[PDB]
């Protein structure tokens, strides 16, 4: 005549916080470069979008 | 791998690894694991427990020196440096005796 | 106690204990009257990464 | 009887693993691995002195 | 099979090594700088770099 | 956010490479993480009675350990609880006390991971019997006149959760770098760097002002995390702020750097 | 699999055990078994001896 019940379900796990896997949509970019000149007899460096 | 270990007087167990591939060679064609009661007999290399070489020598040289501070102390800013009975090189960039080496506190 | 006139494997009894709590587990049974239950504790043990 | 060893120490030297990940000082450092025999026996060097007191 | 010798390497502070060539075979040498080597006791020596 | 304990103030001219002297030699960082929850203490001796005897070292304690005698003569002579770095009792006991070990006695302390050392003087005279075997206060110290072919007992009473036997290296150092404009506030400073003595390193705002502000390889291995800013911009004039933090040994240093960058005219 | 045991006060052993595939991941490209000497540094997941959460 004796019965269970049982029940369950899902959480998020608090490692979450440090590990996890991210997805995002980028689409588009910008560019950054990073140059050297030869000028009045000396390297210069320059840096510049 | 291969790990050693030992336990001190300190009652501390003590204990060092390297990753060093251990494979015995097969030896005859039948690769045999454990050698048996019955089987035929092939040369083969190995050790002996004999405790006298031949000309296979190993330098030993005077150990250079071994620099810890525990011996070091700050008494109102003036540094108290311990020997307990040893020959001891202190150096310091402070100026006065900067270098010297006692066997004194 | 003392149940005269009656075999023991009639039935079963069980001793109630409820001073000190008993922290949850699938295994143990539940106490049958809800779900939870006051007292809760943290997990040590943290998680970080670090280099290796 | 083969006593030629009065004047040694042991070391005491990093070894790569004192345990549980990291590298610490250790008086049974290791630097020597021989296994060209046949058999299969090992010949391990070993920092510290066996056999005596 | 060979062995491979390698004495105690030099180590020096404030000052710099040099090679001498070895007439042996396949005899190498090599120096470098700014280690900072520790010992169990401590650091081995000051001059930071 | 760290408390100060250095204000410095600086000023140098644009295209020069500054640098700024951000070090703490508790930072030693030891590349070593185990065995650095390891304490020593241990009790050395002087017996100025005499005049001529070098202080002996009697014994010695590691983290989880006993007395270890440097003499034979000491062993079956001393005792130190085997509990002694749990609760910090730290206390010698001597079952044979003598004239021979009448002198005034240190109980000395060091932990390898903070570098912090503590220490706790005692005097032991010596009396032949007991009528005379008293406790009292020189001045400075406590002086036990031990009662000769007679056990004893010298305390440690320092109970410092610092010395308590724990596994204290999962703390680690941490290193911030920030730069507060002439108009930013302090803690609102740009996050210039970040620094973990497991050797992460974070960078922020634009892409080459990293590079020209830069910290020395293995800055924890020695402790000194000097800040070097190469060619320097006169727009990077502010205060430099760097905060140093390591929770056991109690460290919250904070270090100051008022640069003002000026230009050829 | 993995077990645990330990000694009773009754001088008795207990023990249990569950089937617990336990395959540390290979992290960067050369799969190495036990840390080495020398060799590049990696982050990487682990825990920490912290007891409060
Ligand atoms: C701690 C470290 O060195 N690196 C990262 C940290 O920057 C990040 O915040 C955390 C989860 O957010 O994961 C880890
Ligand atoms: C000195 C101290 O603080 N605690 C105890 C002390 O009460 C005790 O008498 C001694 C050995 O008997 O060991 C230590
Ligand atoms: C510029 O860079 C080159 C690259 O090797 C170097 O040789 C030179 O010394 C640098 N400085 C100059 C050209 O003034």
């Amino acid at each position: 005549e004796n019965t269970q019940l049982s029940e369950a379900h899902v959480e998020k796990s608090e490692s979450c916080k440090t590990e996890f896997a991210s997805a995002y949509r980028a689409h588009t970019a910008s560019a950054s470069a990073k140059l050297r000149v030869l000028y009045q007899g000396n390297n210069i460096t320059v840096a510049a979008y | 791998t291969l790990t050693v270990g030992f336990t001190d007087s300190r009652k501390i167990s003590h204990t060092c690894t390297h990753p060093f591939h251990h494979e015995p060679p097969v030896i005859g064609r039948e690769r045999f694991h454990s050698r048996p009661q019955h089987g035929k007999e092939l040369p083969c290399s190995t050790y002996v427990q004999s405790t006298a070489a031949t000309a296979e020598e190993i330098e030993v040289h005077m150990p250079p020196d071994t620099p810890d501070r525990t011996l070091m102390t700050q008494q109102s800013g003036n540094v108290k440096i311990t020997v307990n009975g040893q020959t001891v090189r202190y150096k310091c960039n402070c100026g006065g005796s900067n270098e010297g080496l006692t066997t004194t506190d | 106690k003392v149940i005269n006139n009656c075999k023991i494997d009639q039935c079963h009894a069980a001793v109630t204990n409820h001073k000190n709590w008993q922290y949850n587990s699938p295994l143990v049974p539940r106490n049958a009257e809800l779900g939870d239950r006051k007292g809760k504790i943290h997990i040590p043990f943290p998680l970080a990464n670090v280099t290796c | 009887n083969f006593n030629v060893y009065k004047a040694t120490r042991p070391y005491l030297a990093h070894c790569p693993d004192c345990g549980e990940g990291h590298s610490c000082h250790s008086p049974i450092a290791l630097e020597r691995i021989r296994n060209e025999a046949t058999d299969g026996t090992l010949k391990i060097q070993v920092s510290l002195q066996i056999g005596i007191k | 099979e060979y062995k491979t010798v390698i004495p105690s390497p030099y180590v020096k502070c404030c000052g710099t090594a040099e090679c001498k060539d070895k007439s042996l075979p396949d005899y190498s040498c090599k120096v470098f700088t700014g280690v900072y080597p520790f010992m169990w006791g401590g650091a081995y020596c000051f001059c930071d770099a | 956010s760290s408390s100060l304990v250095s204000e410095s103030v600086v000023s140098l001219a644009a295209g020069t490479q500054a640098v700024l002297r951000c070090q703490s030699p508790r930072m030693v960082w030891t590349q070593d993480r185990l065995n650095d929850r390891q304490r020593v203490v241990h009790w050395d001796v002087y017996s100025t009675y005499y005049g001529d005897n070098k202080m002996e070292r009697l014994c010695d304690m590691y983290s989880a350990g006993d007395q270890r005698v440097y003499s034979s003569y000491n062993q079956g002579r001393i005792f130190m609880p085997q509990n002694a770095f749990t609760d910090g009792n730290f206390s010698l006991v001597i079952k044979d006390v003598a004239e021979s070990d009448g002198g005034i006695y240190s109980c000395n302390l060091h932990h390898h991971y903070c570098h912090l050392y503590e220490t706790v003087k005692i005097q032991l005279d010596v009396t032949k019997k007991a009528k005379a075997a008293k406790e009292y206060w020189d001045g400075e110290k406590a002086v036990i006149v031990a009662l000769e072919g007679s056990t004893v007992m010298l305390p440690c009473v320092n109970r410092n959760q610092i010395w308590t036997e724990r596994h204290l290296e999962e703390a680690q150092q941490v290193v911030h770098w920030d730069r507060q404009l002439p108009g930013v506030s302090h803690d609102r400073a740009d996050r210039l760097l970040d620094l973990y003595a497991s050797g992460e390193r974070r960078a922020y705002g634009p892409p080459f002002l990293r590079d020209r502000v830069s910290v020395n390889t293995n800055a924890f291995a020695r402790g000194d995390f000097s800040l070097r800013i190469d060619e320097l911009e006169r727009a990077d004039e502010g205060i430099y702020s760097c905060h140093l933090h390591h929770h056991y040994c109690g460290l919250h240093e904070r270090r100051v750097f008022h640069l003002q960058v000026t230009e050829p005219a």
